[PDB]
RNA sequence: CUGCACGCGCGCUACACUGACUGGCUCAGCGUGUGCCUACCCUACGCCGGCAGGCGCGGGUAACCCGUUGAACCCCAUUCGU
């Protein structure tokens, strides 16, 4: 075996991670386990900056590139030999998933 | 000790650009202050008509039975 | 609770060649010595035991007497020796803080032993020109005309 | 007898070349003892090697050879006081004669790099 | 009544303290308080003379907000505003070498006592005379 | 204009004790330029006549002092 | 030659080191976040990274 | 080895995502191209050539 | 490339008393942080030093550690007075 166990799930595109994140809702809910909510860590944007051109002839533009990455996080309590069936009921290219170690 | 008239207290927030104040009133009798510290204590000082100003113009009489106090962030 | 005045006050003191103020408070009449700057005076007054509030043209001049002696050579009375002007000085070895057309002296003898083995410090020196690595072709134009 | 008025740190040069390395950084100032803490590097023992080879062939009352270097990173240092050295400035060697004085500076202010301003009338510019 | 130091004006109850420790003088005064410049971005030595006495009282009462504050924290409290002259301003951190030898200071009297991570708290001596004394300033400024 | 009566003389010290508590508003701008001092021992000499008991404290600020005469009527 | 001494100047610190990932320079790269590109060059490939715009 | 922040790691095959399709784009520019799309798993990845006339390569 | 008989352009400080000092006292947000190559990161704490800093000991790849980010102006008490 018995665990604890952390699932974390995180993304550029959040219309993605809102599915990953429902789906594990559901699919340990469907197998009736006890799940805590998803946490709201607030959403990490990086703001680079750039001059916009390749000379110094202009008149002083800037372009502001940025991505927002979000973040959401899921304990669950369940042993880990079913960590398959948690890694492959979603391929979805675009998310990261990691699972914290179980030694509880 | 919680037998005489138990959670009758409402947390009522107000906000200005950054600064969140947060007054958990309770039921008691006429105790108000900020942080610990009443509000005559406050650090402005030329702005003592302008802190404790609703004790000012509505009264300390009707709100006798209250216990304000404040967390500010 | 100096009420009226003394019949004694000195209008202007005297201390080493620079009349130095009366009129001006103890700590920042002493200034005016070309050598005992604004720090280096609390240091020497609060050895001396003195009051820091009176003027200068109210003490006795064994009151004086015991204030030039004490900035008169400092490291014997407690004071420590990355606070001096002379500190291990180039031609003696030694701790002074100087006070005078001294300070004076060992002023122009640097930029003339810079001037004389020609190091490249003393050159812009001898020249009028700005001598701790700044520009100059922007900055400074009334140096000359 | 066979005297002039001579006085450095209390410490004449009669004393300053039998004195070792770790405690010249007792008389000398903060950027030369941070030097002198880290490394001589390989190019200047091997101008003070020569130096040493300069100062034993010396005919008598007479300088040594100029010794002809390329580094202006150097501690003027008393093992060659009194010595004839040729530093680089940017086109040419200048030959210098090193003394009792200047044991606190390097060897790049006795070559100077520029060559200083003459002149100067207003052309085209200076609207 | 039943009083806190909280509730008290604390720009003269520092005043209160430090003349608590100048009658008091067990407090340890170290032997180079008149040669300090205390946290470099200011240009004169203070116009007091026990002013480590009033040091001791202001560390004492941010100690008290908050327990656990370094020597580090303690040049964080009172570090100010540097002129460079012809450059602009900026920030400058306190003085260490005074706000420890000032929890040295506290260390002697046991006002002050070591915490289980990094830190300092005060001992409950420290805390027993101290709001003993506010409501002694607060019953004199009541008078 | 230049440094004028550092330390007063008797000259003054009377034209002071005789008729600087009769004003309605005394502050030490006011005396600098009715008597010749260059301030800084008014302050001093206005904290003692608040020592006596002749003026009565009103303001108490940091850069500003003011006072006042005595209650006559 | 003579590898004593060829490339002997010790490329370490300073920006005559760092240079741009693409394709060589060392003129102002961006070394934000480890990313080790030019200005020139981030600009193209902008949306390839995912920096999208405000829009 | 140790391990990187998620700060560096997304811009990490962000720069991994854009180095192959300019390689590939210098590779198959002949094919009918258009781009990639990938598939980061702990097992076998799988990058997949989105190329009109799959014959050539 | 920084060389200075000189001219011009963005900008920083000041010419004070609505301030300068000294000491109290106090309240922010955005954000970045140890590297495939590349080896140097933010640092709390402790003890040495008037100060830059030096020493061991620890966290942090981060809503975890720095960080309740005890920011400044300003508030207030003294000193300074055209
Ligand atoms: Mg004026």
């Amino acid at each position: 075996a018995i665990h604890r166990i952390r699932i974390t799930l995180t993304s550029r595109n959040v219309k993605s991670l809102e599915k990953v994140c429902a789906d594990l809702i559901r699919g340990a809910k469907e197998k009736n386990l006890k799940v805590k909510g998803p946490v709201r860590m607030p959403t990490k944007t990086l703001r680079i900056t750039t001059r916009k051109t390749p000379c110094g002839e202009g008149s002083k533009t800037w372009d502001r590139f940025q991505m927002r990455i979000h973040k959401r996080l899921i304990d669950l309590h369940s042993p880990s030999e079913i960590v398959k069936q948690i890694t492959s009921i979603s391929i979805e290219p675009g998310v990261e998933v990691e699972v914290t170690i179980a030694d509880a | 000790m919680p037998s005489k008239g138990p959670l009758q207290s409402v947390q009522v927030f107000g906000r200005k650009k950054t600064a969140t104040a947060v007054a958990h009133c309770k039921r008691g009798n006429g105790l108000i202050k900020v942080n610990g510290r009443p509000l005559e204590m406050i650090e402005p000082r030329t702005l003592q008509y302008k802190l404790l100003e609703p004790v000012l113009l509505l009264g300390k009489e009707r709100f006798a039975g209250v216990d304000i106090r404040v967390r500010v962030k | 609770m100096s009420l009226v005045i003394p019949e004694k006050f000195q209008h202007i003191l005297r201390v080493l060649n620079t009349n130095i103020d009366g009129r001006r408070k103890i700590a920042f009449a002493i200034t005016a010595i070309k050598g005992v700057g604004r720090r280096y005076a609390h240091v020497v007054l609060r050895k001396a035991d003195i009051d820091l509030t009176k003027r200068a043209g109210e003490l006795t001049e064994d009151e004086v007497e015991r204030v030039i002696t004490i900035m008169q050579n400092p490291r014997q009375y407690k004071i420590p020796d990355w606070f001096l002007n002379r500190q291990k000085d180039v031609k003696d070895g030694k701790y002074s803080q100087v006070l005078a057309n001294g300070l004076d002296n060992k002023l122009r003898e640097d930029l003339e032993r810079l001037k004389k083995i020609r190091a490249h410090r003393g050159l812009r020196h001898f020249w009028g020109l700005r001598v701790r690595g700044q520009h100059t072709k922007t900055t400074g134009r009334r140096g000359r005309t | 007898r066979t005297f002039r008025k001579f006085t450095y740190r209390g410490v004449d040069l009669d004393q300053l070349l039998d004195m070792s390395y770790e405690q010249l950084m007792q008389l000398y100032s903060a950027r030369q003892r941070r030097r002198l803490n880290r490394g001589l590097r390989r190019k200047q023992h091997s101008l003070l090697k020569r130096l040493r080879k300069a100062k034993k062939e010396a005919p008598p009352m007479e300088k040594p050879e100029v010794v002809k270097t390329h580094l202006r990173d150097m501690i003027i240092l008393p093992e060659m006081v009194g010595s004839m050295v040729g530093v680089y400035n940017g086109k040419t060697f200048n030959q210098v004669e090193i003394k009792p004085e200047m044991i606190g500076h390097y060897l790049g202010e006795f070559s100077i790099t520029y060559k200083p301003v003459k002149h100067g009338r207003p052309g085209i510019g200076a609207t | 009544p039943g009083v806190t130091v909280k509730d008290v004006n604390q720009q003269e109850f520092v005043r209160a303290l430090a003349a608590f420790l100048k009658k008091s003088g067990k407090l340890k005064v170290p032997e180079w308080v008149d040669t300090v410049k205390l946290a470099k971005h200011k240009e004169l030595a203070p116009y007091d003379e026990n002013w480590f006495y009033t040091r001791a009282a202001s560390t004492a009462r941010h100690l008290y907000l908050r327990g656990g504050a370094g020597v580090g924290s303690m040049t964080k409290i009172y570090g100010g505003r540097q002129r460079n002259g012809v450059m602009p301003s900026h920030f400058s951190r306190g003085s260490k070498s005074v706000a420890r030898r000032v929890l040295q200071a506290l260390e002697g009297l046991k006002m002050v006592e070591k915490d289980q991570d990094g830190g300092r708290k005060l001992t409950p001596q420290g805390q027993r005379d101290l709001d003993r004394i506010a409501g002694q300033v607060a019953a004199a400024n009541k008078k | 204009k230049l440094n004028n009566l550092v330390l007063f003389d008797k000259a003054t010290y009377d034209k002071l004790c005789k008729e600087v508590p009769n004003y309605k508003l005394i502050t030490p701008a006011v005396v600098s330029e009715r008597l010749k001092i260059r301030g800084s021992l008014a302050r001093a000499a206005l904290q003692e006549l608040l020592s006596k008991g002749l003026i009565k404290l009103v303001s108490k600020h940091r850069a500003q002092v003011i006072y006042t005469r005595n209650t006559k009527g | 030659g003579h590898q004593q001494l060829y490339w002997s100047h010790p490329r370490k610190f300073g920006q005559g080191s760092r240079s741009c990932r693409v394709c060589s320079n060392r003129h102002g790269l961006i070394r934000k976040y480890g990313l080790n590109m030019c200005r020139q060059c981030f600009r193209q490939y902008a949306k390839d990274i995912g920096f999208i715009k405000l829009d | 080895a140790v391990q990187i922040s998620k700060k560096r790691k997304f811009v990490a095959d962000g720069i991994f995502k854009a180095e192959l399709n300019e390689f590939l784009t210098r590779e198959l520019a002949e094919d009918g191209y258009s781009g990639v799309e990938v598939r980061v798993t702990p097992t076998r990845t799988e990058i997949i050539i989105l190329a009109t006339r799959t014959q050539n390569v």
